[PDB]
């Protein structure tokens, strides 16, 4: 099952994933753009069976830099990823959310990161969870600094392919 | 006209198979000019490294169902034929570790110490290339996996402490796949040693490097490596 992840710079893309199947993510310290990589992670799902995912990392979007349109055309499904402490990385979420859907089912979870930043917010968890009722996909409030936050919802993501 | 046409628009098209995909960029790497593949690789890099890695991928699968066979190993062969190109033609975007991971975890099932021979040689091959264009971008971990290439030397000593090659490939839900032989052989140092030196040799004499032939700046690289672990020890 091919798994796009997609988001802005730097809003925990590849913390998310390494953290995940590692653990070993120090916050800060190492940082290095990504460009392309495909992690191979195994998932038991909620009967208790295991999907392999190949989790295809992404060059983080900008201003001017958007996704490849053929990992629409290939993906499985996409994890989106924006940080609460950055609205316009949000806003990005939605974007990508209505292209998924006009390039051709899929799977989507949607992350938001770096809530251990609760003071600092930019994204209302309201505003956040109403859009995610609104399109009508599974929204998590996550963080790389506590990985339980993280495996909810790839557990979900893999109990859809 | 046909033939170039044709199989170009199929590896490009994204809805085709990726098995059917490869069997056309395969085509393309026997009959077009090394000059021309080189500027369709740059191009096309997200791509073909996508076909190269669910092909491989597809193939792992199949060895561990199927088994090993005849044309298994033709299949296999020609999977490291289009890795190969792959560093050789984006050494670039290499460096900056483009597919870091990915490549790295695909030559760790090669030279895994389970491997029949043919294949942990081919490994190494294939790492010295893949290291030569990271240089000194490279982590800490390419390094050691450079100084265990050759069992049997004074065990490895990093950061966390410790180490050996087969410590470096294999170390409760939610799991990373585990490195596992790609080929499993079936019932020393004189030789993995000869192997490292024949084919830093080979690099050396490499031909068609990059323009900016950073080539000699990733070799004297490997060569540092090689002077630091290797060398003390050789008479
Ligand atoms: N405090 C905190 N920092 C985080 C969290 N998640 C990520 N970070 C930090 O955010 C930075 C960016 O992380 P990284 O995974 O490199 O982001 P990316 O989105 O993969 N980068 P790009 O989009 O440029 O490829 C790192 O310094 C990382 O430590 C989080 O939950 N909390
Ligand atoms: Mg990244």
């Amino acid at each position: 099952c091919k798994v796009v992840v997609c988001g802005l710079l730097s809003v925990g893309k590849t913390a998310i994933l390494e953290q995940l199947l590692y653990g070993n993510h120090t916050i800060g310290m190492e940082d290095c753009e990504t460009m392309e990589d495909v992690y191979m992670a195994s998932v038991e799902t909620d009967r208790g069976v295991k999907e392999q995912l190949h989790l295809y990392d992404t060059r983080g979007l900008q201003e001017g830099v958007e996704l490849p349109k053929h990992y629409f055309s290939f993906a499985d499904g996409f994890v989106l990823v924006y940080s609460v402490n950055n609205l316009e990385s949000f806003q990005r979420v939605e974007l990508l959310k209505k292209e998924i859907d006009k390039f051709k089912e899929v799977a989507i979870v949607v992350l938001g990161n770096k809530i251990d930043l609760s003071e600092q917010r930019q994204v209302d968890a309201e505003v956040a969870q109403q859009w995610a009722k609104s399109e009508k996909v599974r929204l998590w409030e996550v963080t790389v600094t506590d990985r339980k936050t993280l495996i909810e919802p790839f557990t979900l993501l893999a109990s859809k392919l | 006209h046909g033939d170039v046409k044709k199989s170009t628009q199929k590896v490009l098209d994204p809805k085709k198979d990726v098995l059917t995909r490869l069997k056309h960029l395969r085509a393309l790497l026997d009959n077009v000019d090394a000059n021309d593949l080189k500027q369709f690789f740059e191009t096309n890099y997200s791509q073909i490294y996508f076909i190269f890695y669910e092909n491989f991928i597809a193939l792992e699968n199949s060895l561990k169902l199927k088994g090993n066979n005849k044309s298994q190993r033709e299949e296999l062969d020609s999977i490291l034929f289009l890795f190969e190109k792959i560093l050789q033609f984006l050494p670039e975007r290499i460096f900056f570790r483009w597919h870091y991971q990915s490549i790295g975890s695909t030559l760790k099932k090669l030279l895994h110490t389970g491997n029949s021979i043919k294949i942990r040689c081919e490994g190494i091959r294939l790492f010295l290339l893949w290291l030569q264009a990271l240089q000194t971008n490279c982590a800490e971990e390419q390094v050691l996996i450079f100084a265990c290439l050759v069992p049997g030397f004074p065990a490895v000593m990093s950061s966390r402490g410790p180490c050996t090659l087969e410590t470096l490939i294999n170390p409760v839900k939610i799991y990373p796949e585990e490195i596992t032989p790609l080929l499993p052989a079936i019932s020393q140092t004189c030789f993995f040693l000869q192997i490292l030196l024949k084919y830093m040799v080979i690099q050396a004499a490499s031909l068609e490097w990059k323009n900016k032939e950073n080539q000699d700046t990733g070799f004297k690289f490997l060569f540092t490596l090689f002077r630091k672990y290797y060398l003390p020890h050789l008479f």
